[PDB]
């Protein structure tokens, strides 16, 4: 997702 | 069992955290309070599109969103949560969050937020369709300038709003139950400390931000379904991810 991408 | 050196450090850590990711310093949104639409600039908002409108609308909440994001990843305690609660928590309440942060840019005495550059009433967002929902918004805002939050007040509590463990899906609920407490003990010791609990009983009901929330994703089906094109195509990916059904 677009989440975990954001988080790292 | 946090120590109250280290709860002190936890208070500390949430309100660096807060100012570098406050999105607009709360100086630059007090200055421009006198900055206020003309009769003329509202009537050309009024006359936008609902697309147009909804489009401007979703960018700026995305916008708004991503400095939420970087709040979360700075917060002392929500790294150590497990990849799938960080998102769960992240998704449920970014919005909430965003909701809270509003107040900063609300002008109480003429009932006005900050929006494009300059200060307008809950009538500049006519075209959107929602009337309900924007009165709903500004009426909670209106409820929060009562509260008079400092800066420190607004990142602890933002952190709570965030670090809730009554959210479904969660992996690792007893990790998120001892970072919530420990949250708690650094508003409430932060507040002890400032003369501020009173303000404990006059925080919004926690159904309320809920029900904001699910208002949101109600009035987005309501546009999505009469113009599913338009938000497939100009929508921010993330948006969609948080908000569409
Ligand atoms: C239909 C949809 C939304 C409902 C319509 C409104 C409720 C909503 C539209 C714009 C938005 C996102 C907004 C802010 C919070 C909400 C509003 C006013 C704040 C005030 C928050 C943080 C800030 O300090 C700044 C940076 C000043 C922004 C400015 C800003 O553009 C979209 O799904």
């Amino acid at each position: 997702t677009l989440l975990q991408l954001l988080l790292g | 069992y946090a120590s109250l050196t280290e709860i002190e450090h936890l208070v500390q850590s949430v309100c660096k955290s807060y100012r570098e990711t406050c999105q607009l310093r709360l100086e630059d949104l007090l200055r421009q309070r006198s900055n206020i639409f003309s009769r003329e600039e509202v009537t050309g908002y009024q006359r936008k599109s609902m697309w147009e409108m909804w489009e401007r609308c979703a960018h700026h909440l995305t916008e708004a969103i991503q400095y939420v994001v970087e709040f979360a990843k700075r917060l002392s305690g929500f790294m150590e949560l497990c990849q799938n609660d960080q998102i769960v928590l992240l998704k449920a309440g970014a919005m909430e969050v965003v909701l809270v942060r509003m107040c900063r840019a609300y002008n109480a005495d003429n009932r006005t937020v900050f929006f494009e550059g300059k200060y307008g009433g809950m009538e500049l967002f006519r075209a959107l369709g929602c009337s309900e929902l924007i009165s709903s918004i500004f009426d909670f805002s209106h409820s929060l300038s009562a509260l008079h939050f400092s800066e420190d007040e607004i990142a602890l509590y933002t952190a709570l709003v965030l670090i809730n463990a009554h959210r479904p899906g969660l992996q690792e609920k007893r990790k998120v139950e001892q970072l919530q407490y420990n949250l708690e003990l650094a508003f409430h010791h932060h507040l002890s400390k400032t003369h501020r609990q009173s303000i404990l009983a006059k925080l919004p009901p926690k159904g309320k931000l809920r029900s904001l929330c699910s208002q949101h994703v109600e009035r987005l089906q309501i546009f999505q379904h009469l113009h599913p094109i338009v938000v497939q195509a100009a929508f921010p990916p993330l948006y969609k991810e948080l908000f569409s059904t």
